[PDB]
């Protein structure tokens, strides 16, 4: 999964 | 409310237990009581109030991928069938989550942020209705679908147009919110192009803006900027 | 019982998912529906029960230690008072997770131990009974801490003493059981002597059993003999 | 804390 924040 | 006997501050106070103690779900309790008391947040405290929610949808989010990885294998040709329970906890797990965004979209909406008037409470706000729309995305498969995409879209293309007018490129909020709706791109609407056009204009800006920042500044913008090139890595 | 109208076999299906996508409250909620249809466990199902609560209590006990840490702190001389919060959070953490203790406690009491008759399942729920016991004394600051900590040695005693004559010195279970009760006598018990002796013993036994195990069974011994030097090596 | 299982 990619990067969120 | 459960919380409607408590202190705002003793409320503050007990969500920073919580998180120190890793009980997400009492700090997110603590706070959805903090946030009914009507006053507005500070910063500190919508810092709070996401990191409480995101690490309880976040849980819900893995178990439910866990779930549904299992439910796929299932109804491919060749697996035994093993009756209604694997679709049933499924949605059990979904329902839940889907509380739990509805729940934040319901602080969101009563009332933080309408009373939401500073670029910086407003874009974080914005940004956290985004991202409780694409949570919701991301388990609809019915008549809804189109219409949830689309809130999650409109909700972050406000909190975009405010940001780009009011905050500088290195601002992590800024860059946060260009971060996730990035990620949204990507995942939910069907738009890698979009999502890895914002990610690099995103970082390549933020780039050009780091020569404004102290030291401490620096850190937090380059520490979101990683974010943003982690994700062009993973999709070029 | 909300599980009350769910099938045995779907609350041990649903268990299992549970613990895939590591949802332990979920898993102990099923696992406790299970035990409440009347029939007696199997192996796996014990287990199931077991993985589950474990998982559960053990992060309250986590959290606990936290908020316990934060009071004591606030409770030293040049410490600034900032009122109740603490103690509050601590002491509801505290029920919550005695809570937890007493509803394991009831399964093994109503009516998991008494229609237990192989040594195999005797010996694993008196090991919970001395286990949760144990959690309980760990908390306990009262009138009955006495009490609490006695019924913990007697389940473990139990356990003991039926593992000794029934099952040989590598059963996991016999190991499992002495490396805990050993533990007891170290933190609950204020015994450390004891609980050298009894790891030290039950190692050595153990070590003397080795060669009549298959390679399966002595990659299980071992794992938990590790366990017990690991201790040995802690308080020695 | 030391090990229990
Ligand atoms: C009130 C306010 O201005 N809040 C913005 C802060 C939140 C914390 N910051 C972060 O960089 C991290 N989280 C975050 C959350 C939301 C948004 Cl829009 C941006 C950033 C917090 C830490 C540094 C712990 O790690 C991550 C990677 C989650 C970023 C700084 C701005
Ligand atoms: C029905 C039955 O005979 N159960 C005993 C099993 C449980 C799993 N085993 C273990 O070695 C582990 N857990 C455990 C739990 C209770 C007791 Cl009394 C002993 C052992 C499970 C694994 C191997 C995953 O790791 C630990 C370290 C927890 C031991 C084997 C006997
Ligand atoms: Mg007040
Ligand atoms: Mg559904
Ligand atoms: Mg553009
Ligand atoms: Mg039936
Ligand atoms: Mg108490
Ligand atoms: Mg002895």
């Amino acid at each position: 999964f990619p990067a969120t924040v | 409310g459960a919380m409607g006997s408590m202190e705002r501050a003793s409320l503050i106070q007990k969500a920073k237990l919580a998180e120190q103690a890793e009980r997400y779900e009492d700090m997110a309790a603590f706070m959805k009581g903090a946030v009914e008391k009507g006053e507005e947040l500070s910063c500190e405290e919508r810092n709070l109030l996401s990191v409480a929610y995101k690490n309880v949808v976040g849980g819900q989010r893995a178990a439910w991928r866990v779930l549904s990885s299992i439910e796929q294998k299932s109804n491919e040709e060749g697996s035994e069938e093993k009756g209604p329970e694997v679709r049933e906890y499924r949605e059990k797990v979904e329902t839940e989550l889907q509380g739990v965004c509805d729940t934040v979209l319901g602080l969101l909406d009563s009332h933080l942020i309408k009373e939401a008037g500073d670029a910086e409470s407003r874009v974080f706000y914005l940004k956290m209705k985004g991202d409780y729309y694409r949570y919701l995305a991301e388990v609809a498969t019915g008549d809804d679908k189109k219409r949830i995409i689309d809130s999650a879209r409109s909700a972050y293309q406000e909190a975009m147009d405010i940001s780009k007018k009011e905050m500088p490129p290195t601002n992590p909020i800024r860059l946060g919110l260009a971060l996730n709706f990035s990620v949204f791109h990507y995942e939910i609407a069907n738009s890698p192009e979009e999502a890895i056009s914002l990610a690099k204009t995103t970082f390549d800006e933020a780039m050009a803006d780091l020569h404004t920042l102290s030291e401490d500044s620096y850190k937090d913008s380059t520490l979101i900027m990683q974010l943003l090139r982690d994700n062009l890595t993973l999709w070029t």
